[PDB]
């Protein structure tokens, strides 16, 4: 199957998500973010010195 | 646009020979039994109905990718830009700001400032591709999840980006009767159909008469919106009107 | 491989961040076999996700929740478990991981 | 000064089309056809090498071709390939040829060896050159604007560009077993023949001289020859060496692409009168040519025609002007003026038909 | 090659914590909540002060010197509170949820 | 973390995002040093206090 799942971002812990397909034995998977980076726009306008 | 490696077909003769998978980008293979060659002297093999052939193929990059390609990017809202001339005392004075009210630029005691546009239009979406000339306002496929036949038959992220991801289908057929080649199934790419029909051009059907020019991208003359401009300037220019 | 004659039984549990709970379940599986185990409720979770089993047993899960009295459906090899725990407070007020 | 080919054989292969119906075993067949230079010059990869002698020199009005398992020599003028029309011969290196070449459905390559006997190879290929710009002509105009696009250059020390060259296996050529009151005659010409035979005594093994292996059959014997000097490049056509995958080797693959520019054509300039928030244009072709056009409001309203003839247009202009674009010249620029008039102030009313100039048949609900 | 700081001792108390802290050269101090605010802080010392901090209920983070920012969390603290012939029950909702599911009462 | 970014492992094919909160913990005009950034209103080009 394709399957969609939604989970917090709290970076370091085990989320459990189960494959319910019938016809087949379930498998629960787990997820652990270990980083979530933004990076923004590189937009320079001057500098000082 | 990509290049179809196919070695030279694997002979097994009087016997059988499977092929040890590799991850190449899209590694494709298949032994077909009971195939039968021919040469100059007849069959290449001795063996008749033994006679296997192990065949493997995969796709690349090509040499045209050093230097011809389309680019997917993604773009949101600009910074403006302006040229503005002036006649002051009958003295042309041609200025160049930046149109979003935080540049200031000074010239012969006058500290002209535009002001952020009234507006914030533009002609162009998120998704644009572009091509050497010109821009599109087009939604090509997620990287990784590429399409075949169309824009998402091969992918990288840089042509210095030695990974490449393909969809293309190629699977193998049963070769003929003696003929000794290699049959593989069609390939249809993203330059094969996509360069006959790239159609609206953006230099050619932006909206309020802007036109484009690329390395870098800019549209010039959008015509909308109005702008603010502020001008400080000391007494020395004018004059009382004793004088007037 | 499919399971029978399950029943699970709480020995001690203390609903914390850690793995505050512990639990033993009864079971007759059909053969060797690795299949998984998932808490239905959200309430509860399973640290370890799957494991091994063989026959007529009973197997140790470690669990953490926050509630004190909980009620618990547990899919093991597709099949209902029910159970229920009277959990305890821990002592330490304040740890540091999440 | 570009001396790399002495490891290489100008092999033989199986063509599926020579003409004359079916198919040959041709010294000249083409494997790998490059049409990525949009102007459209083709880049062919052939099973020959030309401008290099057997003794491997520098002379490049020569070319190299094996023939019976032997690498003769033949001259570079009686090359010949064609789509529809007599094509040109451009860029010319070893197992690649550089040409122009006009529309057809097909190509073909073919040319004259060393026993005055012409040979040639055909491949539907269907070979149609993409419009650059936004014009096409029966030919280069002498003059007209500069536009990009890339071609092939002329350069043979090109690096980074690569393919495998290695030993082919074997050649078989039953034309060695011949029956002496039913017997085998290994004729070897000074080689090194492989036989795989069903029969006692020298059923298989390695031979170097020509031999008698006796009351055995033809068919029941296998007389192939095995080399083992010179190389060929992996052709994905030959067989391969058949106890693994690639074996050693290298050569570069040069005329390599760059950016350039090229001359486009003009446009006849159309003739053009005027009406009442609206344009006439008669234009005029030179070949099948594009126009566009659009308007300057909150959306553009965008049209693309394709015109070939002597083409009369009208277009309404709302009062933001008109933009209309035709052939490769700058795109033409329109501003709908006040008419001629309604009326003036006359002595009657006959006031509000010059109120049919600024905003016709809306804001006479006001009236 | 910048000093690092010695690290302070530390307990805590129900729903805060009370962090005694020695420095020798003077050394900043920093803490923030990880919630939608961060209600900022900061202060300079230089004496073996002690300090007391409200741990919200979403989670605290406190830096002290150049170290690796002591991160702190809330527990349910602790048991005053059970199930018998009375209640018990209101200090358990005084430890989860207290200023509301009193509201219910 | 975007929504269109598919990539896999071991023929497993995972697309993650779009994500659900684009808020940015960074104003627009950011001062940055070789150590440190800071959320401020500097002056524009010309207008130097
Ligand atoms: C200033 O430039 C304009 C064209 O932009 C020109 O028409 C005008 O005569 C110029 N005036 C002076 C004083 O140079
Ligand atoms: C050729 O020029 C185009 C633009 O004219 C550029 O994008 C491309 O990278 C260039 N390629 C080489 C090899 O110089």
């Amino acid at each position: 199957y394709e399957h969609v799942t939604v989970i917090p971002n709290t970076v370091g812990v085990p989320y459990k998500t189960l494959v319910n397909r019938p016809g087949y034995s379930p498998m629960v998977l787990e997820m652990e973010l270990q980083s979530v980076t933004l990076e923004p726009t590189l937009s320079l306008d001057y500098i000082t010195c | 646009e990509y290049k179809t490696v196919i070695p030279s077909p694997y002979v097994k003769c009087c016997g059988t020979a499977e092929c040890k998978d590799k991850s190449l980008p899209d590694y494709s293979c298949k032994v077909f039994t009971g195939v039968y060659p021919f040469m100059w002297g007849g069959a290449y093999c001795f063996c008749d109905a033994e006679n296997t052939q192990l065949s493997e193929a995969h796709v690349e990059k090509s040499e045209s990718c050093k230097t011809e390609f389309a680019s997917a990017y993604r773009a949101h809202t600009a910074s403006a830009s302006a040229k503005l001339r002036v006649l002051y005392q009958g003295n042309n004075i041609t200025v160049a700001a930046y149109a979003n009210g935080d540049h200031a630029v000074t010239v012969k005691d006058a500290k002209f400032v535009v002001g952020p546009m009234s507006s914030a239009w533009t002609p162009f979406d998120n998704k644009i591709v572009v091509y050497k000339g010109d821009v599109y306002n087009m939604d090509y496929p997620p990287f990784g999840a590429g399409r075949p036949g169309q824009f998402g038959d091969i992918q990288s992220r840089t042509p210095e980006s030695k990974d490449v991801y393909a969809n293309t289908q190629l699977v193998l057929q049963r070769p003929a009767a003696g003929t000794v080649h290699v049959p593989y199934s069609q390939a249809p790419s993203g330059f094969k159909y996509w360069l006959k029909e790239r159609g609206a051009s953006l230099q050619h059907t932006a909206p309020f008469g802007c036109q484009i020019a690329t390395n870098p991208v800019r549209a010039v003359n959008c015509a909308v919106g109005n702008i603010p401009i502020s001008i400080d300037i000391p007494d020395a220019a004018f004059t009382r009107v004793v004088d007037a | 491989p499919s399971v029978t004659d399950m029943s699970c039984e709480v020995p001690a549990c203390t609903h914390s961040s850690d793995f505050g709970g512990v639990a033993i379940i009864k079971y007759t599986a059909s053969k060797k076999g690795k299949c998984a185990v998932h808490s239905m409720t959200n309430a509860v979770t399973i640290r370890e996700a799957d494991v091994e089993v063989e026959g007529n047993s009973q197997l140790q899960i470690s669990f953490s929740t926050a509630l004190a009295s909980a009620e618990f459906r547990v899919q093991v090899c597709s099949t209902q478990v029910h159970c229920a725990a009277a959990c305890h407070p821990p002592k330490d007020h304040i740890v540091n991981y999440p | 000064n570009f001396n790399v080919y002495k490891a290489t054989r100008p092999y033989l292969a199986h063509c599926p089309d020579c003409g004359e119906g079916h198919s040959c075993h041709s010294p000249i067949a083409l494997e790998r056809i490059r049409n990525e230079a949009t102007d459209g010059t083709l880049k062919i990869q052939v099973s020959l090498q030309i401008g290099i002698k057997t003794d491997d020199s520098h002379d490049w009005t020569k070319l190299r071709y094996m023939d019976s398992h032997t690498p003769a020599d033949a001259e570079r003028a009686g090359l010949l390939v064609r789509t529809s029309a007599p094509c040109t011969i451009t860029g010319t290196m070893g197992h690649f040829i550089l040409a122009r070449c006009p529309k057809g459905e097909t190509l073909t390559v073919g040319f004259t060896d060393s026993r005055k006997i012409s040979h040639t190879c055909t491949h539907p290929f269907h070979h149609e050159p993409p419009v650059i710009g936004r014009e096409r002509f029966h030919s280069r105009p002498q003059h007209g604007k500069e536009l990009p696009c890339s071609t092939y250059v002329q350069s043979t020390a090109a690096t980074a560009e690569e393919i495998e060259v290695h030993m082919p296996p074997d050649t078989p050529d039953r034309t060695l077993m011949t029956q002496q009151s039913g017997n085998v005659k290994i004729t070897v010409n000074g080689q090194t023949v492989r036989y795989k035979c069903n029969c006692g005594g020298s059923n298989e093994g390695l031979t170097t001289t020509d031999k008698v292996i006796n009351n055995c059959k033809i068919d029941q014997c296998h007389a192939a020859v095995t080399n083992h000097k010179n190389w060929q490049y992996n052709s994905p056509l030959v067989p391969r060496n058949a106890e693994l995958g690639d074996r050693k080797g290298k050569i570069h693959i040069p005329f390599p692409l760059a950016n350039v520019t090229c001359r486009v054509p003009k446009a006849r300039n159309p003739t053009v009168t005027y009406g009442k928030n609206q344009v006439t244009m008669l234009l005029y072709p030179d070949h099948p040519t594009l126009l566009s056009y659009r308007n300057m409001g909150q959306e553009p309203n965008y049209h693309e025609e394709w015109v070939t003839h002597k083409k009369e247009v009208t277009l309404t202009v709302p009062t933001e002007g008109l933009e209309v674009t035709w052939g490769n010249n700058e795109p033409y620029k329109y501003w709908p003026q006040m008419s001629t008039n309604g009326t003036a102030h006359g002595h009657p009313h006959e006031i509000i038909l010059y109120y049919y100039e600024l905003y016709p048949t809306m804001t006479v609900v006001i009236v």
